[PDB]
């Protein structure tokens, strides 16, 4: 499900945030 | 209208200016920075992202619940610029999925959920880190 | 009301991002959003259709704050000399855009808001009656935003 | 001049418009 989408977005976002920092 | 036309002129010029790395306004710069960060995120993660968005089951009656679950998990332990970009990209994929499924009634609603969430949960962190300007400068 | 990060509408940001994503899939957020997006695309298309020539033409105009309006006025009156069509309207937009970028390039930034204002006046005064008569911006959307070039 | 750039935009505009209309 939805929550376990948000956790695997949060994979994507933190590892973009570690490109963009 | 006539303010219609003026808004069309601003939008078009904003766009031409940004294509050369200039900005009509801070707001125009933020918009364009966001559109391109959203593209980069979606292209960067095209297979994984597209496969995640296919894992969701949307109906007009429950989409809001699904949106809350995705987003609260996205920001479970706080906020960063990466997560903010993922937030927008997610909202965008939710709208596209909605239209693919003939659920266009959801689109204006998804916009409202997002704006409200930005307002209540994201904006305090944004302004605490220098504002949208900080985002324009790192995300070009 | 000094503008800045804290006066910035979250709604506006969201609507703008969503319009973009919807348009990339051939969809739209609203007619206003679809008009804006179709204009951006038509503009790109127009500029890329004669990439070098359009650039070489605008480059031929040697704008300075003291000559900008007279050059703007001659080009645009001539552009619509024998009438209006949606193609000319797109060209009007692209021309104004070129003029703005060049203005900033030459440190003539003051010209940006003047150009925008001359464009709005021309649209609202000259073009709006034609646009309204021809079924409004909805017609442009249908023609350009919802169709690809013959080729 | 600016009129004969205006007339050769109006070349480009009509030969775009004759792609669409």
């Amino acid at each position: 499900w939805a929550r376990e989408i948000g956790a695997x977005l949060r994979r994507m976002a933190d590892d973009l945030n570690a490109q963009y920092e | 209208m006539s303010q219609s036309n003026r808004e069309l002129v601003v939008d078009f010029l904003s766009y031409k200016l940004s294509q050369k790395g200039y900005s009509w306004s801070q707001m125009a710069a933020v918009k364009q920075a966001l559109r391109e960060a959203g593209d980069e995120f979606e292209l960067r993660y095209r297979r994984a992202f597209s496969d995640l968005t296919s894992q969701l089951h949307i109906t007009p009656g429950t989409a809001y619940q699904s949106f809350e679950q995705v987003v609260n998990e996205l920001f479970r332990d706080g906020v960063n610029w990466g997560r903010i970009v993922a937030f927008f990209s997610f909202g965008g994929a939710l709208c596209v999925e909605s239209v693919d499924k003939e659920m266009q009634v959801l689109v204006s609603r998804i916009a409202a959920w997002m704006a409200t969430y930005l307002n209540d949960h994201l904006e305090p962190w944004i302004q605490e880190n220098g504002g949208w300007d900080t985002f324009v400068e790192l995300y070009g």
